[PDB]
């Protein structure tokens, strides 16, 4: 989790890494906000009656 | 899916009605591990067996003879081959024929001597600036024009791009000299 | 819009990206599904707006690295995405961070994808379009020939299992 | 030659946007590790099949300015560099062929433009040099004298070649028009390539439909069974969806690997015909189709190759 | 050259003549259909 240079050594299980392209992990966009959009309000409900 | 990977820990700790669920998940979990090992070692062995048929062909045809197949005994014209022992494989030593240097020349398809067309048996006519001679395509060897190296076929009125020359017959130093 | 958020449209919870498209909803339908029968499109409860549920961006992460006895510089590679929300150059295969793009073509040493390769030349990882071979123009004519006058008997090595 | 380079992630397919799914997914050990390395190893071998068939020589040859090859019309075979560099035959092959769901489709290393550039290097080598460019240096030879060694190699006198240059040129150009009228009328001639597409398009869409199954649980959605049910009750239904989709992922790896081994034997057969029938004169009977072989012309194709064999 | 054209049905082998068995068989998706189409695709290749 430090650098992509040492990240290749974890998925290869070898200290000496030759030339080439090696897949290490995958990325994913994390959710930040939330959409709570709803239609408007016209009156108040008569729950007190 | 079980709580441990040891078979003795589930039967000793959990109940025998309860341990049989986690044991069967470990059996079916290792059965799928064995289904992966059998399948991957069978598909990869089919590619080795397909390569073993190619390795047996190049040791029975290219070694025991002269193969005319292009790029089968390697690059170039095949002369011979020598196999050697190797662990779980074989290493080929193909002796090929590769050209080194070449030059540019002017050619002609056939010549004309007395009205008939003279085509060579193997090669083409090459002019060096004065006259054409008989030579091969693979190796440059200037030879004289004769009936032993050429063939009389056709006429000299329908061949496109034909030229005129003199065919040196071997009877001409014996009779016409 | 265009953000990986946790949408909530009339109880339809989930995580997706609110994008726009040309899909026109029917007046009785309230949600659309894909071939996986999952949350694919929701309807705006306030107006007549169609907001498709796009899944958030993911992909594989590869590392372009040379040999251990040559160098130690690496580059970050992203697959099937652009350099929009992921020193940094855009390639045909994806977004690359840590390598420079060179318009000159060289020999493919480490492949990237879609005709792009990378190599370490004197002293950083460069991105370039790979070459298919040297240019050789055959002098074709009506009577020109090239007959070999010298030959070399070379021995090739082939290794087959 | 090649197939569709589909890379399916083992983690984000079964456990896309879920936290409790990843806790039970790691209990199988290296099951997701072997499935990710198997689909990655296939896509590397798909790019290697294109390098063994198309990339036969280390030099790129161009078209000569003299287009009079003894009366033969090679304008339909050679690609047009003024437009993608594809010929009229290659345009009929690419027009008759047929996102974030865990299935990532990777592009190949050798693109369709570079396939036609590798094809045009072999077209100029067979016509202007014969078999000398594959066996050695680019030895130039005229096309009227190139066929003189081709007729003599099968036992035909070369006198008939020069006296019938315009006779065999009209018969060759009429045969090219029969191929272009067959490819443009229907796509039934591409059945060798449509079987590779239908085994890669329908099998890709099947994996998207296999995650909708409940596998004995209430619903296939992980959010509808975790936040709406008890965490003792959600542990069983998630594990049924994990084990139900793991056997679906192991089936997709197993079925595509046999098709990858099937496409590898077809690529070695295509590399054999490219090295022998295209890059030389082969005396093998029925190696370039029915009849005595004279020459061959390769064509570009989507995930494949098309040979135009010339017989006698 | 070829072999026998054995096409084992997915439904009749496991859930032959049973109604409640098909509810637990078709809940796995098209995995039953993939077993029938693979054995059918072999018999096409046996004719080829």
């Amino acid at each position: 989790a430090l650098d992509p240079l040492s990240e290749t050594k974890c998925t290869l299980k070898s200290f000496t890494v030759e030339k080439g392209i090696y897949q290490t992990s995958n990325f994913r966009v994390q959710p930040t906000e939330s959409i709570v959009r709803f239609p408007n309000i016209t009156n108040l409900c008569p729950f007190g009656e | 899916g079980a709580i441990s990977s040891v078979l003795n820990d589930i039967l000793s700790r959990l109940d025998p009605p309860e341990a049989e669920v986690q044991i069967d998940r470990l059996i079916t979990g290792r059965l799928q591990s064995l289904q992966t090992y059998v399948t991957q070692q069978l598909i990869r062995a089919a590619e080795i067996r397909a390569s073993a048929n190619l390795a047996a062909t190049k040791m029975s045809e290219c070694v025991l003879g002269q193969s005319k197949r292009v790029d089968f005994c390697g690059k170039g014209y095949h002369l011979m081959s020598f196999p050697q022992s190797a662990p779980h494989g074989v290493v080929f030593l193909h002796v090929t024929y590769v050209p080194a240097q070449e030059k540019n020349f002017t050619t002609a398809p056939a010549i004309c001597h007395d009205g008939k067309a003279h085509f060579p048996r193997e090669g083409v006519f090459v002019s060096n600036g004065t006259h054409w001679f008989v030579t091969q395509r693979n190796f440059y060897e200037p030879q004289i024009i004769t009936t032993d190296n050429t063939f009389v076929s056709g006429n000299c009125d329908v061949v496109i791009g034909i030229v005129n020359n003199t065919v040196y017959d071997p009877l001409q130093p014996e009779l016409d000299s | 819009k265009n953000k990986c958020v946790n949408f909530n449209f009339n109880g339809l919870t989930g995580t997706g990206v609110l994008t726009e498209s040309n899909k026109k909803f029917l007046p009785f339908q309230q949600f659309g599904r894909d071939i996986a029968d999952t949350t694919d499109a929701v309807r705006d409860p306030q107006t007549l707006e169609i907001l498709d549920i796009t899944p958030c961006s993911f992909g594989g992460v590869s590392v372009i690295t040379p040999g251990t006895n040559t160098s130690n510089q690496v580059a970050v590679l992203y697959q099937d995405v652009n350099c929009t929300e992921v020193n940094v150059f855009q390639t045909r295969a994806g977004c690359l961070i840590g390598a420079e793009h060179v318009n000159n073509s060289y020999e493919c040493d480490i492949p990237i994808g879609a005709g792009i390769c990378a190599s370490y030349q004197t002293q950083s990882i460069i991105a370039y379009t790979m070459s298919l071979g040297a240019e050789n123009s055959v002098a074709y004519s009506n009577n020109s020939i090239a007959i070999p006058t010298n030959f070399t008997i070379s021995v090739t090595t082939e290794i087959l299992p | 030659v090649s197939m569709t380079k589909t890379s399916v992630d083992c983690t984000m397919y079964i456990c896309g946007d879920s936290t409790e799914c990843s806790n039970l997914l790691l209990q199988y050990g290296s099951f997701c590790t072997q499935l990710n390395r198997a689909l990655t190893g296939i896509a590397v071998e798909q790019d290697k099949n294109t390098q063994e068939v198309f990339a036969q020589v280390k030099q790129i040859y161009k078209t000569p300015p003299i287009k009079d090859f003894g009366g033969f019309n090679f304008s339909q075979i050679l690609p047009d560099p003024s437009k993608s560099k594809r010929s009229f035959i290659e345009d009929l092959l690419f027009n008759k062929v047929t996102k974030f769901n865990g299935l990532t489709v990777l592009p190949p290393l050798l693109t369709d433009e570079m396939i036609a550039q590798y094809t045009s290097a072999l077209l100029a080598g067979t016509i202007t040099s014969g078999w000398t460019f594959g066996a050695g240096a680019a030895l130039q030879i005229p096309f009227a004298m190139q066929m003189a060694y081709r007729f003599n190699g099968i036992g035909v006198t070369q006198n008939v070649l020069y006296e019938n240059q315009k006779l065999i040129a009209n018969q060759f150009n009429s045969a090219i028009g029969k191929i272009q009228d067959s490819l443009s009328s229907t796509a039934s001639a591409l059945g060798k390539l449509q079987d590779v597409v239908n085994q890669n398009a329908q099998a890709l869409n099947t994996l998207v439909k296999q995650l909708s199954s409940n596998f004995g649980a209430i619903s296939s959605v992980l959010n509808d069974i975790l936040s709406r049910l008890d965490p003792p009750e959600a542990e069983v239904q998630i594990d049924r969806l994990i084990t139900g989709r793991l056997q679906s992922l192991q089936t997709y790896v197993t079925q595509q690997l046999i098709r990858a081994a099937e496409i590898r034997a077809s690529a070695n057969l295509a590399a054999t015909k490219m090295s022998e029938c295209v890059l030389g004169q082969s005396k093998r009977v029925d190696f370039c189709g029915k009849g005595y072989h004279l020459m061959s012309f390769p064509q570009s194709a989507p995930h494949g190759v098309v040979f135009l064999h010339v017989t006698y």
